[PDB]
């Protein structure tokens, strides 16, 4: 149940940051897309959000791998740790699911 | 919010 429906991107930061621990995400609805999907993640004690993209054909991060499921998405970024890095090189890591 | 820039 790393899938949360029901909340905001504030909301997500909130729960991270007081029952996640470093490595804590989620997914949750985007705002700036209505009917897309964002992961929230801690890391350092801080959230950064990333988009999903649903083309509609495959779901990715806008690059990278392709997925037909946002599960199995996320599965692949929980088992390839060094695969989701910055645009300065800084891996972050969706090691917990936030249930 | 922060949002990541990726790659």
């Amino acid at each position: 149940r790393w899938f949360h429906p029901n909340i905001t991107g504030v909301e997500a930061e909130n729960l991270l940051l007081t029952r996640g621990v470093d490595g804590s995400f989620l997914a949750r609805p985007s705002k700036s897309n209505p009917g897309d999907f964002t992961l929230s993640v801690r890391r350092n004690g801080a959230v950064t959000h990333i988009k999903i993209q649903n083309t509609g054909d495959y779901y990715d991060l806008y690059g990278g791998e392709k997925f037909a499921t946002l599960a199995e998405l996320v599965q692949y970024y929980m088992e390839h740790h060094g695969q989701l890095k910055e645009k300065n090189g800084d891996v972050i890591e969706l090691k917990y699911p936030l249930n | 919010l922060n949002y990541a820039q990726l790659w």
